[PDB]
RNA sequence: CAAAGUCUUUGGGUUCCGGGGGGAGUAUGGUUGCAAAGCUGAAACUUAAAGGAAUUGACGGAAGGGCACCACCAGGAGUGGA
RNA sequence: CCUACGCCGGCAGGCGCGGGUAACCCGUUGAACCCCAUUCGUGAUGGGGAUCGGGGAUUGCAAUUAUUCCCCAUGAACGAGGAAUUCCCAGUAAGUGCGGGUCAUAAGCUUGCGUUGAUUAAGUCCCUGCCCUUUGCACCGCGUCGCUACUACCGA
């Protein structure tokens, strides 16, 4: 466990979170060429709060969003949302019927399962089960965009790889990639 | 937790799964929440829509004012979208629960999170 | 079962940064099942360690 | 390599057979065979190399060591928030 | 030009009066935090003082785009900071002030000094780097049509 009702409050309230989330999350939309220029219906899937899930909104989007922290789903409550959240952990799966979304977005969550802390299934038995579900839920055609946070190449590499064997194709952006301070990496998928 | 969501939604018991859906549902409290009215969406909704599903989930929470199989058309009837609107889009479980019928197990929906944990 | 343990010595600095100290072990029921087990943190000889249980030991080989 | 020697200091007898590499053992014809295929066997064109022995230095996605808080761990102060 | 001392300025500053071309005179270089009492009492409050409106005094040819300093009034954000990241082995880090330096005034810049004084470990090659030693694109299962023109076949 990592968040409690105090840190969650801190980081929802503070303006530089808020003002970094927002612009990951329409650099993720942008992109999302399936949701780009579309309607679409959408898993947020490491929702938090919902500061990625309320920019959904903003471009007319109805969406899930999943997270593992009941402090940040609390938090997330008193903010008007317009999805649906669920308590869940993504690394147990996507627990939706085949081809429910057309795309799936992640801010700043999935490098998580990379930790071996929650559960005792191996890191790499719980991104294989994150990927293959991930992928069965997605309609045909469909799209995943995930910005995350990286410990080193090997990490980056396990998880292109899990999601390569998974079916998906695609690759990775890395915005302003010669300032480690700044850098971001936005995983840019497609499913078959 | 949107009554559409029902939909999307299925037990998290590996051996449950892929079989494992829909969840049988019962709504201890209920709510109506104001959204916006878009036929568009509504009428894109019913190709993503498992409409067996919908029509068991509906019987679940004492509900038969639902067509016998999925609609088509320009948008232009008001009335049975407005309908579909007012259920899918707008009531929202509070607090309920969420039976699988083949592991036996029961989740809850509280406040108003569905939960699918052991 | 709470087990309190007497220290032999401090073999190596098993881990990936030198950051688990080596400790045979001696029990102090009297008995000279000495297993070696792995700590973190300081310990010099004739130390005395709260080993939470005997039977999950370190890793021989 | 005891013959792959006695060969420009080139001749003991004698049979088959090779003339850059592909096209090609393809065509086409003859011939044998029940058949699959075997034997004999082109050319048009294309290309400046294909090949045979031996002989050395960079990269390792190769492995071992060794050092460093401009590395980590345990932690402190933080910056990044206004 | 460093100042002491005295006088006049509610506060910045003037006026008179020496030492000092320098371990001497400033200098015993009389500091800050710290401490002991007072008030406040957990909230945007007396925390934070930004952002400004009136003035006042110096520096100088020249302060208007506020030079700087002072005196009222103004009182926003900020509730311990996400991804990521810098520095850190004992008078160390960190709290905290004092002097040099471009120099007319100009000082959150830089360059030392002292005061208060910690946590943790004294290990390692996983991450980051760095130094040595040894070692050495053959191939297989991207296609559909259209009208016109041209080359080479078969040919009633």
């Amino acid at each position: 466990l990592f968040y409690d009702e105090t840190e969650a409050r801190k980081y929802v309230r503070n303006s530089r979170m808020i003002d970094i989330q927002t612009r990951m999350a329409g650099r993720a939309l942008e992109l999302l060429y399936l949701p780009e220029n579309k309607p679409c219906y959408l898993l947020d899937i490491g929702c938090g709060t919902g500061l990625s899930g309320s920019y959904l909104s903003d471009e007319g989007h109805y969406w899930v969003g999943l997270d593992i922290s009941p402090a940040m789903l609390d938090e997330a409550v008193d903010r008007e949302i317009e999805g649906d959240l669920l308590l869940g952990d993504m690394g147990q799966g996507i627990p939706f019927k085949p081809g429910t979304f057309d795309g799936c977005i992640s801010i700043s969550a999935v490098q998580w399962l990379c930790n071996a802390n929650k559960k005792s299934e191996n890191p790499a038995k719980r991104l294989y089960c994150f990927f293959a579900s991930l992928f069965s839920v997605l309609v045909r055609g469909s799209r995943a965009v995930l910005q995350l946070y990286p410990e080193n190449s090997e990490q980056l590499e396990l998880i292109t790889t899990q999601a390569t064997k998974a079916g998906f194709s695609g690759g990775m952006v890395v915005d302003y990639p010669n300032s480690a301070k700044a850098k971001k990496f936005y995983l840019c998928l497609f499913s078959g | 937790m949107k009554l559409l969501t029902h939909n999307l939604l299925s037990s998290h018991v590996r051996g449950v799964g892929s079989r494992g859906f829909p969840l049988r549902l019962q709504a201890t409290e209920v709510r109506i929440c104001p959204v916006e009215f878009n036929p568009n969406f509504v009428a894109r909704m019913i190709p993503k829509v498992e409409w067996s599903a919908f029509l068991e989930a509906a019987d679940n929470l004492r509900l038969i004012q639902v067509p016998k199989g999925p609609v088509e058309g320009y948008e232009e009837n008001e009335e049975f979208l407005r309908t579909m609107h007012h259920l899918l889009l707008e009531v929202e479980v509070i607090e309920g629960t969420l039976q699988c019928p083949e592991s036996g197990r029961m989740f809850p929906i509280s406040r108003g999170i569905p939960n699918m944990l052991l | 079962p709470i087990k309190l343990a007497r220290v032999t010595k401090v073999l190596g600095r098993t881990g990936s940064q030198g950051q688990c100290t080596q400790v045979r072990v001696e029990f102090m029921d009297d008995t000279s099942r000495s297993i070696i087990r792995n700590v973190k943190g300081p310990v010099r000889e004739g130390d005395v360690l709260t080993l939470l249980e005997s039977e999950r030991e370190a890793r021989r080989l």
